């Protein structure tokens, strides 16, 4: 029914992911790819304080997005990816409506302020209309948590890498190292330049925060364990 | 309207022009188009001597 | 990862479905990546896709502001503005509807008859595979010099049982020299070491 209604932080060596599915042990592998520049400025958005802050602007999607979110009550529900985000062109909807994971590539007439509602889930005010839908992909029905995602759009494939990590922290991006694992490759085949996060409001925002950084073509030196796991990396353009 | 015979073939000089061959997309259909010493996808980005 | 892309084009444009081609199809309708792995299959379907009085169901994009990226699909149908004058959703002078219809008649010349194209895309020998060719499997022979074929990976060596544990999305393991030294048996999911 389509109802109506900057901060910066550091990326302490975050956003590294597994480049392939081949098992390797005890090796240093050098890779050139789209990575998050180590120690670069991400942008900070939040939703807090019953309403004071509800950050869901339309951000660019340049070559890929690192998306992190520190939350405790599942406010972040998914994203919208597209180029014009209206029914003229095709768009990608990824949403978790508390029961399924819905991945749709349709022609959406999005709301100016899209969100979902919890009163129990009560509202799905995302888009006015869906037409000409090409792709669908669902699942089975159904600050403490840091959830990191890397979104890439290459050769017609939408690649998603993800990692959920338990944290215990008050304010900012946890300084650490964690390698993201391949989540899914979707053959959506669309043109993506902008994106927007889908939040769930209470009927009040709640409390959650997410950070957005942009990937760039970088050279990284990845270190593989004696097991398959990636334990460290080097950003060759960070410093001498 | 008229092409030449293969035995006496026609040569035409082309100069001072922009080779925007997408103007042919509306009217022309070519069974053969093979380029030598150049890639077809690079033709939009070159100046020919 | 077998994918089947399918469509119908003119016969004269079948050459345009290949890596590194240019033309109305490769530019505005369907582009293949340069590092394409897979197969392109085409065949004349004049007796199916052409009817008397023309068959006008099959469309193609004639105008587009820029070339497509590989494997990108554009189904927008907004007026293409060919001049400086703006088009406000109305076809007119220097304003063209971007899609045009093939005219497929049974007596069209072979260059103008419909051809059904199928492009199969897949990757080879790097990840678990669920589609295979019709080859019968033999019993496993270990501790002996054999020629082997594991999920398409052929070779020669001695097969021995392995201690490695692959994550579920992994099928092969490699060395510093990048040769395959561990494999997972397809019939029984047991890791085996390959030794020269
Ligand atoms: C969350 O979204 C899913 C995806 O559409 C909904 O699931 C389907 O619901 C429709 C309409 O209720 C049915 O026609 C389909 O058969 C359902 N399919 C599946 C696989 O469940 C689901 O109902 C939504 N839930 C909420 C609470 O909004
Ligand atoms: C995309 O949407 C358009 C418009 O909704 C579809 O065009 C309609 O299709 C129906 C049924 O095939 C026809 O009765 C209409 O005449 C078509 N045009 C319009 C303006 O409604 C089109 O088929 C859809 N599919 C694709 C692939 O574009
Ligand atoms: C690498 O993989 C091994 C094998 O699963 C992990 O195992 C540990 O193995 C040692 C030696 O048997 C035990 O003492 C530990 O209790 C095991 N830990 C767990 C959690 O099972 C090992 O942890 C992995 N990582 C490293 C760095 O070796
Ligand atoms: C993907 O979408 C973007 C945005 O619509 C396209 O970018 C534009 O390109 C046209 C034609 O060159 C320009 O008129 C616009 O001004 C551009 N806008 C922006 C925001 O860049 C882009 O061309 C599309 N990708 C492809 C491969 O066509
Ligand atoms: C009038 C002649 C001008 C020639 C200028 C030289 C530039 C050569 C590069 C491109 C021109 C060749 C035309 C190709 C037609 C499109 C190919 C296709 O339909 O798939
Ligand atoms: C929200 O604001 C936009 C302007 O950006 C407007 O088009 C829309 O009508 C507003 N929402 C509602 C429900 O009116
Ligand atoms: C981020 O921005 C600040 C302020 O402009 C700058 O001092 C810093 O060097 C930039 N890069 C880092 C380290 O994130």
């Amino acid at each position: 029914q389509c109802v109506n209604l900057p901060a910066y932080t550091n990326s302490f060596t975050r956003g590294v992911y597994y480049p392939d599915k081949v098992f390797r042990s005890s090796v240093l592998h050098s890779t050139q790819d789209l990575f998050l520049p180590f120690f670069s400025n991400v942008t900070w958005f939040h939703a807090i304080h019953v309403t004071k802050r509800f950050d869901n602007p339309v951000l660019p999607f340049n070559d890929g997005v690192y998306f992190a979110s520190t939350e405790k009550s599942n406010i972040i529900r998914g994203w919208i990816f597209g180029t014009t985000l209206d029914s003229k062109t095709q768009s990608l909807l990824i949403v978790n409506n508390a029961t399924n994971v819905v991945i749709k590539v349709c022609e959406f007439q999005f709301c100016n302020d899209p969100f979902l509602g919890v009163y129990m889930e009560s509202e799905f005010r995302v888009y006015s209309s869906a037409n000409n839908c090409t792709f669908e992909y669902v699942s089975q029905p159904f600050f403490k948590n840091l959830r990191e995602f890397v979104f890439k759009n290459i050769d017609g494939y939408f690649k998603i890498y993800s990692k959920h990590t338990p944290i215990n922290l008050v304010r900012d991006l946890p300084q650490g190292f964690s390698a993201l694992e391949p989540l899914v490759d979707l053959p959506i085949g669309i043109n993506i330049t902008r994106f927007q996060t889908l939040l769930a409001l209470h009927r009040t925002a709640g409390a959650a925060a997410y950070y957005v950084g942009y990937l760039q073509p970088r050279t990284f030196l990845l270190k593989y364990n004696e097991n398959g796991t990636i334990t460290d990396a080097v950003d060759c353009a960070l410093d001498p | 309207t008229r092409f030449a015979s293969v035995y006496a073939w026609n040569r035409k000089r082309i100069s001072n022009c922009v080779a925007d061959y997408s103007v042919l997309y509306n009217s022309a259909s070519f069974s053969t188009f093979k380029c030598y010493g150049v890639s077809p996808t690079k033709l939009n980005d070159l100046c020919f001597t | 990862n077998v994918y089947a892309d399918s469509f119908v084009i003119r016969g004269d444009e079948v050459r345009q479905i290949a890596p590194g081609q240019t033309g109305k199809i490769a530019d505005y309708n369907y582009k293949l990546p340069d590092d394409f792995t897979g197969c392109v299959i085409a065949w004349n379907s004049n007796n199916l896709d052409s009817k008397v009085g023309g068959n006008y169901n099959y469309l193609y994009r004639l105008f587009r502001k820029s070339n497509l990226k590989p494997f990108e699909r554009d189904i927008s149908t907004e007026i293409y503005q060919a001049g400086s004058t703006p088009c406000n959703g109305v076809e007119g002078f220097n304003c063209y509807f971007p899609l045009q219809s093939y005219g497929f008649q049974p007596t069209n010349g072979v260059g103008y008859q419909p051809y059904r194209v199928v492009v199969l895309s897949f990757e080879l020998l790097h990840a678990p595979a669920t589609v295979c060719g019709p080859k019968k499997s033999t019993n496993l022979v270990k501790n002996k010099c054999v020629n082997f074929n594991f999920n398409g990976l052929t070779g020669t060596g001695v097969l021995t049982e392995s201690n490695k544990k692959f994550l579920p999305f992994q099928q092969f393991g490699r060395d510093i020299a990048d040769t395959t030294d561990a494999v997972r048996d397809p019939q029984t999911l047991e890791i085996l070491d390959i030794t020269p």
